[PDB]
Order: C-alpha cells, then structure tokens, then sequence
C-alpha cells in the first residue's frame, strides 16, 4: 500500500542541505515505524555527520 | 538554521532569517461548580499550534544573507500570495529545532518603508490536521 | 619583570585602508564589546550575567592634505548601494618584543566631512566606523 | 551535491545486470547506470583511480 | 581555515642564498627579503556529500 | 529551593529557577439585590488555583545552573508538550514553601531570540480536584 | 495606625502596615427618557464597599515591623487561606478611622520575587450584609 | 593613634590574573554593590530600606606591551562558550601594618581592545568587567 515502506533514498547523494537532510530522515523513520499497532513511540536522538555516513540513534518503545 | 516552506517538490527558503520566533500551544479545560465543593475541570481536547514571522526580503547582496540566488522581493511575494490564495498545504520546517509540520496561510502583509527598496513582511501560519473518516 | 623601554609608542603606527598606504594617519581606534543579560533568581541574593552577542566599532583620525574619503566613498552611499571596506593596521616599535598587524574587515562608515576649516587653524577629519570581524596576522 | 544516485528521465531501459555485478563493477573504479528504488540512476560518483598510496588516499 | 607564511621555506632559501642565519631573530627571518619570491603555506577541510546511513535502533 | 513536575515515577526537575513565581486564588461571591436595601451578596464556593512559570532551558553548563545532567532544550520542551497533549495529571511542587498540589497544564509557549540557542518558555498550570464517589449503604 | 482581621475570639494583626488603602462606594441611579424634555433618573440603592491591601509577611524582625511575635509567612498564609476558603464572616477594622465593618474574602495572591525570603500579597474583601426575613 | 607612613602606597600592588603575574599592571577595582527597597508607611513620615541583592564590579588597567587580553579570550567569545576567570590582588606597603590578600572570583568581562594608538602617545589598556563571588586571603 502507500503505507508501508521508508523515502530514504531520496536522501543519497546530499540532494538537501545538511540540516533539512537530518529533519527528513527523522519523519521518514517515524511516520513510517508508527503504522505497527504493538509500537508505541518512536524517538530519533543522536544524529551525526563524517564523512559520506549519516548515523542515529533510534529508541522504540513497545508495549512489551 | 535555516527555514523553508515546501509545497510538494517546490521549494522556498527565506534569505534572511528573523531575529526571533515563538511557537504558541493552548488546551481547553472545561469547568463545573459543586454545591458546597466549589469548582471542578477536565481535560478538553488540545488546540492547533501558531507560529508568525517578521523579515524582510532584500533587493541586493548584503553580506548577512543566508545565501545567493534568491529572486526579487515582489516574485517572493507573488509566489507566496499564490499559496495563500489557493489554499495549499505547506510543510514549514525549522533546521536544528522540533519544528517541522504540515500549516496552512492565515495572513500576509508587506510594506516598503525606506529609501532601499527592501519589502518588510509578516507571515501567520496554522498547524493543519486531516480528518480521520472511518470505514468498515 | 617589565622595562619601560617596552611600552609600544603610537609614533610607529602604520595604517592601510582598501590596500592603499595612508601616510597622514594621527589616530586609530577598533573595539569589540560584548551584550550581557542578567539572570536573577528567587531565594538567592547574587546576581549573574550571560552573554548575548557582540558588536564592533572603531574610528580614524587624519591630517586633512587630499579628498580621500570623498574619492573612497564617492556615488557609491547617494546611489544605493552599501560598500565595505577592510583596514589593516600595524605597530612596530623598535624597543619592544615584536609587532602586532590586525586585519579589521567588513568597515561601514558612519559619516563624511566636506568642509570643515576656521581661520587660523589647521585642518583635521574624523572617521567613525562600525565592523563585523577581525582576523590576526602578528602577535606580541 | 554529488552525482551518486541523480536518475535520468530520458532513459527507458537498460540492460539487466545482477547485484553483485554492479557491486564488482563499482570496486572496479567504474561508473555505471543502475536500477533503483523504481527509477533508473547511477551507481556511485567514483574515478578511474583504483590503486592507493600514502600520497593519493581513499579521498 | 588559515593561510601564513611558510618559515621553513624562507629558511631553506636563506640557507641555500648563504646568508648567516644564526645571529638574526625570528622576526628578522620572517622580514627578510626574498627577491621576487613568496612562500605560504595553508589548511583546510573538504567536505563530502552523505552516500550512507548507520542506524542503531535500541529494543 | 527546587522545582519538580512529575507523572507517577517519571520525574522532572527545572535546570533554571525563575526569577518569581505566584499563586492566584479567587472564592466566588453572589450578587442580588433587595428592593430599598441595595446590593447584597452570598458565598458561592471556592475556585481552582493558577500558576505561571517563565524561565529558560539553557544549552551549556552555566555557573548559575541548580544541577548538572539535565536533558538538551528540545528534549525537555517534547516530555511537556507530550504531557500537555494527552492531559496527564500531574504533580507540581516548590520545596520550602507550601506548593504541593496535582495540576493539569493549560498552556505551553516556547522561543529562542539570540545566539545562545538558549529556549525561553511560559507554562501555564491549573490546579485539579477530585470528587468522592458514594457508596451503597449496608 | 494598625491592621486587625478577626474571627470571634481568633484575631490576627498584620505585621507590616501597607503605604496605602483606599474605600470605593457607589450608588445605582435608574434613568429613563421622556418625550421632548428629556432623560430623568432617580435613587436606585447603594452599593457594598470594596477594599484592597498589599504588603507583605516579613522571614526577619525588621525596624519597621509593627510589633514583634508574629507568625511565620507561611504560617499566615495558610491561616488567611483556610479563612477565605471555609467562606467564613469576619470583622477588618483600621484603627483611628472610621473603619470597621463585617467582609468576606474575594481574592488572595501571594508571591516571593528577591532573595529575602518575604511573601508579597493582594487581599480583595467586599462588604457583608445580612438579610432579613420578617415573621408574624 | 594613626601615623602618615601606615597610608598604603599604590605603588606596593601585585595582581595574578588565571594564574600568571602581570607585571605591567596600573590599578585594579573591585567593588560590591548593594540593592535596596523604599519602605513607606501610611501615617508614618520617615522612610526605611531593606537589602534585595547585590552585585560586583570592577576594572583593570594596564600598559600595552603585549597581547594578553586576546590571548587570554581568544576565540571563546566568539564560538560561543562561557569563559570565567579568577584574580588575585595583593597589597604589601613595607611600612603599613600588613599585607592584604584577596581572591575575585568568576569574572567575566565586558570588551576586548583591539587596537588603540595615537602618534605621540604611550599606550594603555582599559577592562571593566562584572564577578559574583570573593575570598579574604591575607586580612589586616
């Protein structure tokens, strides 16, 4: 369907600036982990650039 | 930081940014009275956020602009009074903060007030949520 | 330990302005001050401070032989533009450790002086300015 | 920007090639269109320079 | 970023021109002239676009 | 003194005292009248107290500052505004005064206006009271 | 001059004496209009007085303080609380004036705003009357 | 009884400033500052006060012969960090009764001075700065 799935490949090749790039791959993560019904909030905190590589930090809480 | 306004793959980022801004959340809380208790309340519901910008858009280069290539003052004015007209829905991100969401134009005002052909303006924006309609 | 020989004389100034030597310099001046806000707490009696920015100013002295400041600025301020200028200044006395060159960029200027002269008295202009930023080339 | 992953409208089709084809290719010092994420782009904005010494490095 | 004159350089150059080097000072050095010569030296960073993501999902 | 706001075990404590806090109390009176005689007035019950907190959450270790480890500016203006969207009852209290009392937010408002990256915020809260509810009689 | 509020037998007398107070009265005056004279009114009734203080409760035993002995700021604070929220009638009288009449609480704000530790209040208290119901 | 010669002499000063001597120092200020509240009373003519917080001040002057102050700040100010420092100051007259030793604790100050020189005149350096905080040391 048109939910499922993630649009971080638009991301590859710096197509935005940095920090519109760090925004996008927050939502993107968010909008598209929050469809499962046994996720409960999703929180992306740390976010760091070297290099070509992107890294974060994703913490899910779960009803478990 | 940066701020721009996107309408799907069209995009706008403002060449110079504002000196501040403020983001305003309310709740409702309904109340009651209590023979000899006095006075009660609850949780209502939560309001949409509102968010205004001040600036101005520059007719040269100067050096504490954002960056270089922006169009004339009166093509970001034109292009911005066409979004409030139609009625579009906009996404309004702030880089480096939490502000990023999907707003509707409330108001627009511009106004030229020196000898350097600068066009000051003030932008009201509104957070907008969709409608869930059920189906089965 | 200190010598007197080594206070810096300001006989042995030396100026540039847009990369031209200004030889009738008397006096140079370039500052930066700092914007604080003061944070207050109940229940506690000091008070603290935090700062908020910054913002420069300077102003220049000269002996009045030529029309420098009306070529430098010329139409440029009547016909709308906003031009910028950078100065370097240096002092170099022989008595002291070394020499000290900065490098004052991004020069607005505040006024320009067309005539001003009185009989029997020797001629004088006065240049004040603000800056944005500044860059060290030689320290002491 | 860098021209890692710019697509290409004009393009139709290409020839198919398997994954870890276009991955050797890429070791290679290649550059090479791919199929990817529904649209038709290239692999990785690499040069011919495939040898590294302690003066030219991976950069 | 920084650019600055290259000391070891002009050294090197008064060396080779045969000047006495040990009974001046380091400003006298730096001042010294060069004959139609300059050395600088500079530093910088070049930045590269993003081409990968590493994510670490906790539970 | 010290500022906390927690829910149940999750507890949160300002980095930055204000510079004043106050308390508003109001006691609702009747107004009627009686014809030759004037206004004349009765007791209508007690209303909910309010208060209003202004300071900032600062983006560095400060001299000034009540503890070190407190979380980043937009760490804490997300825990209040999650609180403040699903209207959570809460506790509210100022240690050595005679503020404890559970609350509800009603307002929350955030900006940043220099080069500090410092957040300015205004908090709004409104006290909250609970009704007994009967029991049958044996 | 001083400051009394009191409850039957249990009075309390206010440690800091404010730098003013003042007493607001009026009366109601009904009008009508009649044709091409004019707009007449007449006597309506009189209002109940109104009356607002503010100083403060002293943490120290000050030079000016009134007396010396009284409670802690809390300790008041708690007592005016619980006075105004049982809804009880007291007794508020200034000595050396004409003041001294029957009130009840409206309003109570408190504060601390330096580094003494002192309590700024407002206290808002209107007029009491009762009624009364004829018999035979 | 009080004898001329217990007058302490300026010149008999010494500052530390974050640990190093300063040995062209010219004089140095350190005060605190008090803040009071009118108390007025009804039926009462005078007037009283009570004490609502304090604050410090100070300054520091001194000859120009080296860079110490942009050394000293260098770049903090500008990437956006809080410097704090720490002053000593000590006065020792030989023929006063003793010394007298203070510490001026989290100083921070108010500009930088970059360049400030005139032909014909020796150089000097001005520093206002604010602090919260002191010790007594050596008291007399």
């Amino acid at each position: 369907s048109l939910e499922y799935g993630t649009e971080l490949s638009e991301l590859i090749g710096q197509k935005y600036t940095k920090g519109l790039t760090e925004s996008e791959a927050s939502r993107f993560i968010k909008e598209a982990l929050l469809i499962n019904p046994y996720i409960l909030e999703v929180n992306v905190k740390s976010a760091n650039f070297n290099r070509d590589i992107l890294s974060a930090n994703v913490k899910v809480s779960t009803i478990y | 930081m940066e701020m721009w306004l996107r309408q799907a793959e069209d995009r706008f980022r403002f060449p110079v940014f504002p000196s501040s801004f403020s983001i305003n959340g309310k709740a409702a809380v309904n109340s009651s009275s209590i023979l000899k208790i006095g006075e009660i309340a609850t949780f209502g519901g939560v309001a949409l956020k509102s968010i205004s910008i001040s600036s101005f858009f520059p007719n040269k280069d100067y050096t504490f602009c954002d960056y270089t290539g922006f169009p004339s003052p009166y093509d970001c004015v034109n292009k911005i009074e066409k979004w409030m007209k139609e009625g579009f829905i906009l996404r309004f991100t702030i880089t480096e903060t939490n502000i990023n969401m999907e707003v509707i134009i409330e108001g627009f005002s511009y106004e030229e007030r020196d000898g350097t052909r600068d066009v000051y303006f003030t932008l009201d924006l509104k957070e907008y949520k969709r409608i869930k309609i059920p189906k089965v | 330990n200190m010598e007197a020989r080594n206070v810096m004389s300001g006989t042995w100034g030396e100026l540039w302005l847009d990369g031209n030597k200004v030889a009738e310099v008397k006096k140079f001046q370039a500052k930066m001050e700092f914007t604080k806000e003061d944070i207050i707490i109940a229940g506690q009696m000091g008070t603290d401070t935090k700062y908020m920015g910054y913002k420069g100013k300077g102003s220049i002295t000269l002996y009045h032989v030529s029309s420098r400041m009306h070529k430098l600025i010329g139409e440029k301020i009547k016909r709308g533009s906003e031009p910028r200028f950078v100065a370097i200044s240096k002092l170099n006395d022989p008595d002291s450790y070394g020499a000290e060159r900065i490098a004052v960029k991004n020069i607005a200027f505040d006024d320009l002086t067309l005539a001003d002269w009185e009989v029997g008295v020797k001629g004088e202009i006065e240049a004040p300015f603000t800056f944005t930023e500044y860059d060290f080339l030689d320290i002491i | 920007q860098s021209v890692t992953y710019t697509k290409l409208s004009d393009v139709v089709d290409i020839p198919k090639m398997t994954k870890v084809d276009a991955e050797s290719r890429v070791n290679k010092g290649e550059l090479i269109l791919i199929k990817e994420a529904g649209a038709i782009r290239i692999a990785r904005g690499v040069n011919s320079l495939t040898e590294l010494t302690a003066e030219k490095g991976e950069m | 970023s920084t650019v600055e004159i290259d000391f070891e350089a002009q050294k090197s150059y008064l060396k080779s021109k045969g000047v006495d080097l040990s009974y001046m000072t380091l400003q006298e050095i730096k001042e010294a002239n060069t004959g139609s010569k300059v050395f600088l030296k500079a530093k910088i960073k070049v930045l590269d676009a993003m081409e990968d993501i590493d994510l670490s999902i906790e539970i």
